């Protein structure tokens, strides 16, 4: 959701940003973050309405 | 004379202009710059060329 920010690279002889952000159609509404798996210790995949 | 005449290295040899505070050499001065995003090959030519 927050564009995050990683490190810089060079763009046609210029230092630029690298940003990392999740596809527009997963942070447009309320349910639509549900979506968003996260790692489980076990290896599993645990889920966000968890 | 004793050095500029060898092929092993320069060895330019010279004195600072009359007021120090600026320069630490006589003559003329200026920069050739890359409006462009050319890239360093063609300015180098360019440095060369002029």
């Amino acid at each position: 959701w927050g564009s995050s920010y990683v490190n810089d690279f060079i763009d046609r002889g210029r230092v630029k940003r690298v940003y990392l952000q999740g596809r527009p159609d997963a942070r447009m509404n309320p349910d639509d973050l549900s979506k968003w798996y996260v790692r489980n210790d076990k290896g599993e995949m645990v889920p966000f309405n968890a | 004379m004793h050095f500029f005449s060898f092929k092993d290295a320069m060895v330019f040899a010279f004195a600072p202009p009359s007021v120090l505070e600026l320069g630490n050499a006589t003559g003329f001065d200026l920069f050739l710059q890359d409006q462009a995003g050319v890239g360093h090959e063609v300015l180098l030519q360019a440095r060369n060329k002029f």
